[PDB]
RNA sequence: AUGAUGAGGUUAAUAGGUUCGAGGUGGAAGCAUGGUGACAUGUGGAGCUGACGAAUACUAAUCGAUCGAAGACUUAA
RNA sequence: CGCGAGCUGGGUUCAGAACGUCGUGAGACAGUUCGGUCCCUAUCCGUCGUGGGCGUAGGAAAUUUGAGAGGAGCUGUCCUU
RNA sequence: UGAGUAGCGAAAGACGGGUGAGAAUCCCGUCCACCGAUUGACUAAGGUUUCCAGAGGAAGGCUCGUCCGCUCUGGGUUAGU
RNA sequence: ACCGAUAGUGAACCAGUACCGUGAGGGAAAGGUGAAAAGCACCCCGGAAGGGGAGUGAAAUAGAACCUGAAACCGUGUGCU
């Protein structure tokens, strides 16, 4: 059917994220995770564990062999940003955002 | 100098066309079994046998 | 030959250690760019250790930090390390791509002795 | 060349299109096919080498080739600009002057000078001459010094003037 | 560069204390006024 | 600048090493001799030599993978 | 009186001080003289280089013609008639 | 939005062996490097627990972190001179 | 025929408090699970966080960042171009 693995503030940009997830959306779980771990991106292991758990998730709670699954969906969404400062000069002060990702994986046979 | 009007959200898009990254170009390992990066040694097992 | 982001003797020091380590150890995890440098400096103490006479070994003592292993750098060359590669004609050393670095991203490699 | 192969995988082989090309003359596939116009069409379609015996000493040469390449050289190295002063307070050292007018124009023209990458046209010397055709070692030696680098290709031909 | 703080407890309680400020009349209205407010610290 | 452009990828001289050169410096260390000593002469145009020229598969360009056609419609000859 | 988000800052009209002159005065020049912080990380058009996508009714490799565009275009003095 | 852009605050690091879920950065070692009228030893003002050990890695540290002047949990200051 | 959390007191919340200042003195932001904690036993991925099931529940997209949950803004998919 379909099974799915959400990681929620995972402190990461998201647009730092969606550069890897725009790889492995619509490939074969096997080459996903292929990928994944010979990527340089400092996202590779975050979304390493993401996919594992929901082919895990798929194995163990649906059973739906774990050979066919291909990742149907992957997205990352905004999360609540940490908003931090940092002293300019001359006695000023710029804003940093610390902001985080939602990470959603969705695996599924295609039948 | 300083932007004299904002950026719309699609010239943003189009700008971002050529933000990819590229796969890295692997292969598989015919020893390990599995994906490695080609003129590397291999990940998970071993030996580069080349 | 390739500037490795370091000063002229910041450089030479650095190729410096990174001979001796080498002949200390018999192989190293370093960087691509040091590996491909170390490759071309290495690999003429191995010349200088094949041929064994005083000048030889002055030659050699100018280019060789002092670490003890017991015996030091230079008698492990111009001893025991310059009998094993006595018939090739150069080539004495190898580059093994690891792949990349952690926090770097730095392509890392194995460099050793054949 | 060498022959066509299907490793082949570093141009040092001829591909099949090249080497029916070069069969068509029964002759071996080439690297720098170049056209000669202004010589009469007096050679044969089936290739005869072109030996360097058709240049006697006592003529003249023009000689083609890609100059030498140089990467993006700014203005004073590219343009033969003058530098600002270097010691009278002065903040303009090596850019480039002024790119316009101001107001009247409200825009830059087409040809202004300025930096990017420099070298690599194809230039043509004129008037050289021919010091000495070495026939047996295959050599020509031209009066002066010609476009590009060293093992750099150039065409020699007879001059336009 | 010097900056104006240069910090001195003997300083700071002699001029801005406690009993610097109840030995004036203006210093007690200032306590009274502090007092007033609801401020949890009084005097420095 | 990067990409691109070129030279190669073992059925191989692309780079490095090794061996010869060129050019550069200018007579290496060791020894012997002559001086009490600083030093001088021979051995010996010596020895060292980044980029230049050749030659030699000794190391590395492995094994692999991705993309990429089978050719629309009328009239005229 | 092209060009200071390309440069300088000598004069010009900032705060100091002084000369002649005028003003009772504070102070003003017809003046004159010595001293005196020149900020910017380029979004768009524009220009200079350099790549990719698709196109050019099959997929390519190579060699090209050239519509059009740009470059160059200066002059002296000696001898001979 | 500007934009994945400017910056990431003066300085030499290298390799090995570990610990680790994960190491350019944390520990140990060897070499090297820098100060040395001082980047060393001691004290007044000031700060007021930042001191030590065991555990941690949410936030802070301009990157990383298995580490810490951060967090948790227990400890530490002894005068007739 | 007063307000209903930007309102009403500066303060519905341990508020004259964080914080700012040498000082007199200035000064915020911060409400809502459920009828009842019944507040997620157990299994799986994970180092943990975080999830997916399984349960509580009338409802878990009411899971303590907890009543509804708008818009800016950020995405994934797809019909016409």
């Amino acid at each position: 059917m379909e099974a799915k693995a959400v990681a929620r503030t995972i402190r990461i940009a998201p647009r730092k994220v969606r550069l890897v997830l725009d790889l492995i959306r619509g490939k074969n779980a096997a080459e996903a995770i292929a990928i994944l771990k010979l990527t340089n991106k400092a996202s590779s292991p975050v979304i390493e564990k993401v996919l594992m758990s929901a082919l895990a998730n798929a194995e163990h709670n649906y059973d739906m062999n774990t050979d066919e699954l291909v990742v149907k969906e992957a997205y990352a969404n905004e999360g609540p940003t940490l908003k931090r400062f940092r002293p300019r000069a001359q006695g000023r002060a710029s804003a940093i955002n610390k902001r985080t990702s939602h990470i959603t994986i969705v695996v599924s046979d295609g039948k | 100098a300083v932007p004299k009007r904002r950026t719309s959200k699609t010239r943003k898009n189009k700008r971002r066309t050529h933000f990819k990254i590229s796969v890295p170009g692997m292969t598989e390992c015919p020893n390990c079994g599995e994906y490695k990066l080609s003129h590397r040694v291999c990940k998970n097992c071993g030996s580069y046998n080349g | 030959y390739r500037k490795l982001g370091r000063t002229s003797d910041q450089r030479k020091a650095m190729l410096r250690d990174l001979a001796t380590s080498l002949i200390i150890s018999e192989r190293i995890e370093t960087t691509e760019a040091r590996a491909k440098e170390v490759r071309s400096v290495v690999e003429k103490l191995i010349t200088l250790g094949k041929k064994g006479d005083l000048a030889s070994r002055r030659n050699a003592a100018k280019t060789l930090r002092n670490v003890e292993i017991t015996q030091t750098a230079l008698q492990k060359l111009f001893g025991e390390i310059a009998e094993r590669y006595t018939e090739r004609q150069g080539g004495y050393t190898r580059i093994l791509k690891q792949g990349p670095r952690r926090g770097d991203g730095a392509e890392s490699v194995i460099i050793e002795l054949v | 060349k060498k022959a066509y192969k299907k490793d082949a995988k570093s141009n040092k082989y001829a591909n099949k299109p090249a080497e029916g090309h070069a069969k068509k003359a029964d002759a071996a596939p080439k690297r720098f096919i170049r056209e000669f116009r202004n010589v009469d069409v007096d050679a044969y379609e089936v290739g005869q080498e072109v030996s360097v015996d058709t240049f006697v000493a006592g003529d003249v040469i023009d000689v083609t080739g890609v100059s030498k390449g140089k990467g993006f050289q700014g203005a004073i190295k590219r343009h033969g600009q003058s530098r600002g002063p270097m010691s009278h307070g002065s903040h303009f050292h090596r850019a480039p002057g002024s790119v316009g007018m101001a107001s009247d124009a409200s825009r830059v023209f087409k040809g202004q000078k300025m930096p990017g990458r420099m070298g690599g046209n194809t230039v043509t010397v004129q008037n050289l001459e021919v010091v000495q055709v070495d026939t047996e070692n295959k050599v020509i030696l031209v009066k002066g010094n010609v476009p590009g680098p060293k093992k750099g290709l150039v065409e020699i031909r007879t001059s336009i003037k | 560069v010097k900056r104006t703080y240069q910090p001195n407890k003997r300083k700071h309680s002699k001029v801005h204390g406690f009993r610097k400020r109840m030995s004036t009349k203006n210093g007690r209205k200032v306590l009274a006024r502090r007092r007033r407010k609801g401020r949890k610290v009084l005097s420095a």
